[PDB]
């Protein structure tokens, strides 16, 4: 499939 | 209703798509893997950089908590095999120019070498056969090496004197440079056989006769091609500076060594602490640990050296640094012949080019006449260590995949006997430059990463894919 | 309204900032060892019983960690004598422990849960009894030490 | 007619329209067994999903063929090809229809007798019939004036115990609520502007997100003009709808205009008639996705931040360079006011029918339809870098981790052109012989479909806010594309009859499709159907019918699946591409989908039996059907091992099966003269099962999935759309293995089968009261079943805002049945390592003990689907007025949804991947659902 | 060296008239009045795109070039409203007058 990214905190 | 309209009008007529139109896609495809996704995770395994404290993209590559289902090389496996290698197959079907066949076999062989240095086994003899074999078997890394080196031998033997007839973005039809690339690839692969203790007798004399001929390449073997535009940047810059936010901070073992040797190269691709003006590397895998110990507000991005993406956008993708060529040649003179001066002269050459590739031409004597002066290298083991640690430095921000592979072969930098938590409490315990096992470490058997998982896409569609093994199982040449 | 839930000993788990007094010659000595405020954690057991929790000094005083009995209704905890320490081969005895919600006052002046208990270590060649007392760590950097 | 031998349902215009929905299918959401209807989102006015008897085609054409006045309608969908970063849906082709123009809708559910319509009918037929000319007392004018509101429904259930911070510790810049427990204390927050920073009581804003949303507003106007003679009928209609939904600003907008003229004229044996329609829409979407999108920014808000306080841009602390957090997110109000995502469409469709009766028993019908569309989309984003990066905390002060790198702006425009042509030439023969009756129909059908677009893209805008292709110093990007498919088929249909009670039908058709290999373009499919009214009994049984059918429906492939192609060389790398040309050189690569010139046609085979009865004075009815569908050999781009040199091969699949029960039961327990009371219950249960996928390619292939994450598949023995996800390891006794140092769950090596997309059953429940001119309807939609992915839950777990994360008061915790895995044989030991306050954030963000699979959510829901309160005025009142009829009407839709306690996050009627099979992967922070209610005024003249 | 362009134009005009007519004969005279409103909206837009220097000499496709493509976009919009009247005077089908 296609990618997702983490968040930030 | 005319029904004969199923010829797809969005693509040319297949009889108009000739070799000179396909071949430029071979090297571009390889470079988008070996210079991007593969490169990226190799730079964590070789401990050049780490995960920034404020983002989370590569947590599981730093803490070795990825699995087979993480699909960390699925894109590159697709690129190399259904992109470059199928196109390579198409070029050999269409053209008969021995000079073009040679440059394709080299990019072919190189692509198989990148796969093998990742999953040990790789589809090879049965690969690229389409419906005739949708489930090719995965040969052993040694069958492949012995084969792709066999393909190169034949392809060089077929040259008749004519020149290349195809758009070459690597060497621009310079047949000498492709010959050198083949020899550098033989030097590279011949050494793997030696340090694997497999047919080490003959491959050693071949290693020696190569260096005596010096029929290698000049400059770097690169793809100088990229523009700071959408869809046309350097692959790794694209992924990580444009596609995502800043995710890389410098890693502890790369900073400590660059800081101990007084190396001015420590400013190329590394930025100073935004809060102290110093160079600060993160302990491999230690992002969540250092946050607990020091506090949230005392381990943000400001407190660690960020990796610089500025020199990225147009930076080429490397297949074989010139520095690394000499460091491989300096090793050969050191431990297989017995020139100390020719090894000294190759060692100093490698560092000289690397100082010049970066913005530091004419400052190599800061490493060659101070600390890393080779003069201070007593034992030959004291010298190989110096060679191998300078190879490791030269490959930072150039060819991370080859650093990971070269780390695994020479087992230098050494693994630190002290743990990440130990090296964080004390600091004199740590020999600067030695690798550190990741503080969080998802390998049940500890230690450093030794291979990539098999591509999940091959797991699901190729029943002949070898069985999933943990990251700690070495490839066939690491011992 | 959905209930978040928790472990059976939830309200008595926590992060605490404590100081260790000692009863010496009948009197109580405020921080005799000069240790200042130290961090320690209480938390549930892998069994998740509402009758026992861990007490963990995080290695910041005697290097101890044991399971204490819990009376979760009363918000008290204790041992019935000297119980094995799990950090190193020693024994520990906990007495008269309680968690007093909102009874404390943070460095910034806010209500926090008080934790206080008596402790004895079987390898304390002076054989003293110490009073560990403190407050629930809020999370603001101003309530740290 | 209604001698049919398979399931079907007739609905009449008034039920279609009383709900005042902008759309002809939404109001039927849970009211027809076997016919699964859903909206992609509550964003005006996006596509709608209609799938009949489960998914047969993977992937991904499962809409029913819509037929209006005898002519196939275009039901193309326009939704974003990347639902991860830029979710938007601009509409469904069937949505152009004007309600108020429908006279009857009949959904043919079976695929046994589909000769009259083509292969597209295998997915069901929605046979629409528009109002025609009628003589009435007035001048022939019906006016409908509507007005409605839409407020938010189901916002995620939030924790309100902890505010801004990370690791348990207070922060001033966070996008999450992993900070300390709330106390009255006055704390700093946000960035510093001009040596100043804001001070706010550290308290919770429980309604901060709820107050962000508005009340959507929509006004509707519908006019119809009508009249007829004994030789002629003429209908003309206009409809206008304008919607501005509940997301603030006008970025969530839908304008709809329709115009229609329908006429027929008889003269002798000859009847000629025509229907012509124009359809306009303009759409604006509040893009969704994991980037700088409105809602993704909205959910990553700490529980203590007043969101309605971030709008005023004259407060420099709300500027994009000083906005209170720099963490992959920006001010939601800045996104809504400065991003562009528009779409406008123009559509013309209609038909000419020529009828000629001859020789007592024959009718010649010639019918030709044309459907043409032009649509333009324009979307853009500012050059956030050039405007805000330099010299600001959110820009330069965050260096390479800035939300503005490299957000240099882009603008694109696409113009899409679509054109479909159908021609039918039929002869009908209809003659009685004695008690028997014979009706035969023969015909030829010809079809042409064509789609084209032109796309242009600029990046790195010069003037940073201006969207125009001249506004860029860098190379632009062009793309063009077209598809053309043609079909010809001939067909016969023999309907035989004995008395008024024994009906036999026999269909056949044989098509020639351009999309199959040259030497195998022809495919033949027959059917048989029976109907037996066993009403031959001396009042207790009003009606009594028994059905049976057995038939086939062929099908062809999509366009260009036969020959090898060579594409312009590109390479997909994670989060970007490297495309040719470089540098000055163009190049081509071998297309990674292996074509096949040995394909055969698709063949769906269905068996079906049914029973319909009515009792008393039509006070109790029921209809039940038992079907069994196998779509076989469908042409599909099947996943292959890239080492073969390709990533897919086009070949004929195995069987996809759908069998089940459709049940409808209705009755009138009270029927006075002044009063009625009806009840209705319908029930569907489908058993999806992919039967085989060619072995040589492994037996599995991806429908949709995240790289290294949750993925929906089709697997050889399982229902369509099976999810695999991340799962924690367990020891041989079922205890969850945790890491000995952090205490956090460890991944179980492999995924991870965690359910499928199918509801286990669906059912609806309806009542209908009627007194004098008063009428009331209440509908409930009930589906209980599988699972979907929910990024709404994911992002709210990661962000510490979901109530579920306030677990254990966030005190350190040992996972309640943890075990640590230990020379070369394994040993398991009780775990004593707790998860620390500083890592509780990561325990929940990863998914807790469930890990990745935590974010598959129970698809189930029970919903108050629609309510209609109708007031038909007494005719007495209208004697001194121009009015023939006045029906005042108050209504509501999607009013309330009940899920199981494990779903405190979404209304499960969501997606971000379109209205077909791929949309069943779930929602990627699609915009929240709406509660819609309003009034309609109906004036007949 | 080859060239290939494509352009898609979109034109659209809308006209609306609302009128009231009055026609009444008196003593051989005849009166015809007309009062009206006009509303006009004319719009044109297009999208152009061109590539030069074709890679495959004969294929005409925006993909067939290793050089920069040329794009252009354009749109105009104009509106007008008016009110008008037209008075028709008539005497015995002999004298006709109009204002
Ligand atoms: C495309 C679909 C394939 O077309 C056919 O089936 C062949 C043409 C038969 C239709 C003509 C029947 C005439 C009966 C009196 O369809 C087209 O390309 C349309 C071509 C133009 C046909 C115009 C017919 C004018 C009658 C008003
Ligand atoms: C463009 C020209 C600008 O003029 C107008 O705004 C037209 C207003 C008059 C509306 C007359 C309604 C008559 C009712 C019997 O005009 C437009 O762009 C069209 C705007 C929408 C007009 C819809 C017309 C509905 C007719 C059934
Ligand atoms: O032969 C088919 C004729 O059947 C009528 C019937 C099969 O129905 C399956 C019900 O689940
Ligand atoms: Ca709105
Ligand atoms: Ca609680
Ligand atoms: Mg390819
Ligand atoms: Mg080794």
């Amino acid at each position: 499939g296609g990618g997702g990214g983490g968040g930030g905190g | 209703c005319d029904l004969n309209i199923n010829d797809d009008p969005n693509y040319p007529m297949n009889d108009q798509v000739t070799a000179d139109l396909i071949f430029p896609s071979i090297s571009a495809s390889i470079a988008s893997a070996v210079g991007g996704e593969i490169y990226n995770y190799a730079g964590f395994f070789a401990q050049y950089y780490e995960q920034k404290p404020e983002s989370n993209q590569y947590n599981t590559l730093c803490e070795y908590t990825f699995t087979e289902s993480s699909q960390q090389m699925d894109y590159s496996y697709r690129i190399l095999f259904a992109g470059a290698l199928e196109d390579a197959k198409q070029v050999l079907e269409k053209t008969t120019n021995p000079a073009d066949r040679f440059a394709t076999t080299i990019l072919r062989a190189y692509a198989f070498q990148i796969m093998v240095d990742n999953t040990s086994d790789s589809p090879y003899s049965e690969a690229l056969q389409g419906n005739a074999n949708a489930t090719p078997k995965w040969d052993t890394g040694e069958t492949v090496y012995k084969g792709i080196l066999g393909e190169i031998d034949a392809a060089e033997a077929a040259l008749d004197g004519s020149g290349m007839d195809v758009p070459d973005l690597i060497f621009n039809k310079n047949i000498a440079q492709w010959k050198g690339f083949a020899n550098a690839l033989r030097l590279r692969m011949y050494l793997r056989f030696i340090d694997a203790n497999i047919d080490a007798a003959s491959y050693t004399e071949k290693v020696k006769t190569l260096v005596q001929n010096n029929e290698f390449f000049t400059g770097d073997v690169k793809l100088d091609c990229f523009l700071d535009e959408t869809d046309k940047r350097n692959p790794w810059y694209n992924t990580n500076a444009v596609g995502l936010t800043g995710n890389h901070c410098a890693a502890y073992p790369l900073v400590s060594y660059l800081s101990s040797t007084g190396d001015p190269r420590i400013a190329y691709g590394i930025s100073k602490t935004d809060a102290d003006g110093k160079y600060v590397g993160q302990l491999p895998g230690g992002k969540t640990h250092m946050q607990s110990i020091l506090g949230t507000d005392n381990w943000k991005n400001k407190n660690v050296s960020a990796i610089d993406y500025s020199i990225g956008a147009t930076k080429p993708v490397y297949f074989f640094t010139q520095a690394e060529l000499q460091f491989l040649i300096a090793e050969v003179y050191a431990r297989f012949h017995n020139d100390d001066a020719n090894a000294k002269s190759a060692y100093e050459a490698g560092v000289t080019a690397d100082f010049a590739v970066r913005g530091f031409a004419g400052q190599e004597n800061t490493i060659l006449e101070g600390a890393c002066a080779w003069s201070a290298a007593s034992t030959q083991a004291d010298k190989l260590n110096l060679i191998y640690m300078q190879k490791w430095v030269s490959l930072f921000y150039m060819d991370h995949m080859e650093a990971w592979s070269e780390i695994r072969r020479t087992d230098c930098p050494k693994l630190s006997s002290y743990s990440a938590a130990q090296i964080q409490a004390s600091e004199s315990v740590y020999t600067p430059g030695e690798l550190v096992a990741p503080w969080t470490n998802g390998l049940e058997a500890g230690g450093l990463m030794k291979r990539m998982t098999y591509p999940l896409s091959a797991r699901q569609q190729n029943v002949n894919t070898p069985a999933g093994v943990p990251g700690s199982t070495p490839v066939w040449w690491d011992i | 309204d959905t209930e978040p839930g928790g472990t059976a000993v939830e309200k008595m788990a926590g992060d605490w900032w404590v100081t260790v007094n000692a009863f010496i010659d009948g009197k109580e000595v405020e921080d005799p060892f000069g240790a200042g405020h130290l961090q320690m954690s209480t938390y549930n057991t892998a069994s998740n019983s509402e009758t026992e929790m861990w007490l963990d000094d995080l290695g910041n005083f005697w290097e101890y960690k044991l399971k204490v009995n819990v009376n979760y209704a009363a918000r008290t905890f204790s041992t019935t004598g000297f119980v094995d320490n799990v950090t190193y081969e020693s024994k520990v005895k906990i007495t008269d422990g309680k968690v007093l919600e909102k009874a404390a006052t943070t460095p910034s002046g806010m209500p926090a849960d008080s934790i206080v208990y008596m402790v004895q270590f079987d390898d304390d060649e002076d054989g003293l009894t110490y009073k560990v007392s403190g407050f629930r760590r809020t999370g603001f950097p101003a309530d740290d030490f | 007619e209604k001698a049919l031998g398979y399931a079907a349902t007739s609905v009449g215009g008034e039920k279609i329209a009383e709900s005042r929905t902008s759309d002809v299918m939404s109001s039927l959401a849970g009211k027809i067994a076997g016919v699964q209807i859903s909206s992609t989102s509550s964003d005006p006015g996006a596509s709608n999903s209609v799938i009949i008897r489960g998914v047969s085609s993977l992937s991904g054409t499962n809409q029913p063929l819509y037929v209006v006045d005898g002519v196939p309608l275009n039901n193309s969908t326009v939704y974003s090809t990347d639902g991860l970063n830029s979710g938007y849906d601009f509409g469904n082709g069937a949505n152009a229809i004007n309600p108020d123009d429908v006279a009857n809708m009949t959904i043919l559910k079976g695929a046994a007798a589909t000769a009259l319509y083509g292969s597209r009918a295998a997915n069901g037929v929605v046979m629409i019939t528009t109002k025609s000319g009628r003589k009435e007392k007035g001048v022939g004018i019906e006016y409908n004036g509507g007005v409605q509101w839409s407020t938010v429904l189901r916002l995620p259930e939030f924790q309100n115990e902890f505010g801004m911070g990370w690791n348990g510790n207070h922060t001033e810049l966070e996008n999450g609520s992993w900070g300390p427990r709330f106390d009255g204390s006055m704390q700093l927050w946000g960035n510093v502007y001009n040596n100043s920073q804001k001070l706010k009581p550290y308290v919770a804003m429980p309604d901060n997100i709820k107050d962000f949303f508005d009340a959507g507003f929509r006004y509707s106007n519908s006019l119809s003009f009508n009249g007829a003679t004994d030789k002629s009928d003429y209908y003309v209609s206009f409809s206008q709808i304008s919607d501005d939904g509940m997301i603030p600003t006008d970025a969530d907008s839908y304008d709809k205009y329709t115009f229609s003229a329908r006429g027929s004229h008889k003269a002798g044996a000859l009847t000629f008639s025509s229907s012509l329609n124009y359809a306009y829409q303009k759409n604006n979407f509040a893009t969704t996705g994991q980037g700088l999108s409105m809602l993704n920014s909205l959910y990553q808000t700490p529980r203590d931040i007043s969101i309605i306080g971030l709008e005023d841009q004259n407060d420099p602390f709300n500027t994009p360079g000083y906005y209170y957090t720099p963490y992959g997110v920006m001010n939601p109000y800045y996104i809504l006011n400065n991003y562009l995502n528009e779409y406008e469409s123009e559509r013309f469709y209609g038909k000419f029918q020529l009828d000629y009766e001859f020789l007592k028993y024959f009718k010649f019908t010639y019918r030709m339809g044309l459907d043409t569309t032009t649509g333009q989309s324009d979307k853009g984003k500012p050059n956030l870098y050039a405007l805000y990066y330099e010299g600001t905390p959110n820009g330069e002060g965050q260096g390479s981790s800035s939300p503005f790198s490299g957000e240099t702006g882009q603008y694109s425009e696409q113009i899409t052109r679509r054109r479909e042509i159908n021609q039918d030439i039929m002869v009908n023969f209809n003659m009685p012989v004695n008690d028997f009756n014979i009706n035969a129909l023969v015909g030829f059908n010809g079809n042409e479909r064509k789609v084209s677009y032109q796309y242009s893209e600029v990046n790195d805008l010069t003037i940073p806010t201006w969207f125009n292709l001249k506004n860029s110093g860098k190379t632009p990007i062009v793309e063009q594309h077209m598809e053309l498919r043609r079909l010809m088929g001939v067909f016969g249909q023999f309907e035989g009859s004995w008395k008024n009670m024994l009906y036999l039908t026999v269909t056949a058709r044989n098509d020639w499709s351009s999309t199959l290999p040259k030497e195998n373009r022809s495919f033949f499919y027959p059917g048989i159907t029976g109907s037996f009214i066993f009403s031959e009994l001396l009042d207790v049984i009003t009606f009594g019918k028994i059905r049976a059918s057995w038939g086939k429906t062929g099908n062809d492939a999509d366009v260009y699946m036969v020959n090898p192609v060579y594409a312009q060389s590109s390479n997909r790398i994670p989060f970007g591409s490297l495309t040719f040309p470089l540098g000055g050189v163009n190049a081509y690569s071998a297309g990674n989908v292996l074509g096949s010139n040995t394909l055969s046609p698709e063949m769906t085979t269905e068996s079906e039996v049914g029973l319909n009865m009515a009792f008393f004075k039509n006070r109790l009815s029921f209809d039940v059907s038992y079907y069994n569908r196998n779509t076989d050999k469908q042409i599909f781009s099947l996943a292959m091992d890239p080492a073969s040199g390709y990533t897919a091969q086009n070949m004929n699949l195995g069987k996809i099966r759908n069998r089940g029960i459709e049940l409808l039961i209705s009755g009138t327990p009270i029927r006075t003269k002044d009063f009625s009371w009806e009840l209705t219950w319908n029930f569907t249960k489908n058993w999806s099962k992919v039967i085989s996928l060619p072995e040589e390619l492994g037996g599995i292939t991806t429908i949709y999935g995240l790289n290294g994450g949750t993925s929906m598949y089709a697997i050889t023995g399982m229902p369509v759309g099976v999810f695999k996800a991340q799962v924690a390891e367990r020891d041989p006794q079922g205890r969850i293995v945790v890491n000995s140092s952090t205490g956090l769950p460890v991944e179980a090596s492999e995924f991870g089968i965690c359910g499928d997309m199918n509801n286990k059953y669906q059912m609806g429940v309806s009542t209908n009261l009627k007194y004098k001119g008063i009428s009331l309807g209440i509908d409930f939609d009930i589906r209980q079943g599988g699972v979907m992915y929910s990024r709404t839950k994911d992002i709210n777990y990661f962000t510490g805002n979901a109530i579920q994360t306030a677990y254990n008061d966030r005190n350190p915790l040992i996972v309640p049945n943890s075990v640590n895995k230990i020379g070369e044989n394994v040993t398991y030991v009780e775990n004593t390592t707790p998860i620390t306050s500083s890592n509780i954030y990561k325990y929940w963000g990863d998914g807790g003990s469930d890990m990745g699979s935590c974010f598959l959510v129970d698809k189930s829901y029970v919903k108050l689907r629609s309510v209609v309160l109708g007031w038909d005025l007494p005719k007495r009142w209208l004697a001194k007025t121009p009015f023939q009829a006045v029906k005042v009407s108050a209504y509501g839709n999607n009013l309330f949804v009940w899920t199981p306690s494990s779903n405190t996050f979404i209304d499960p009627e969501m997606t971000s991947f379109g209205n077909d099979l791929e949309g069943n992967y779930g929602e990627y922070t699609a915009n929240p659902s709406s509660r819609r209610f309003g009034f309609n005024l109906m004036v007949k003249f």
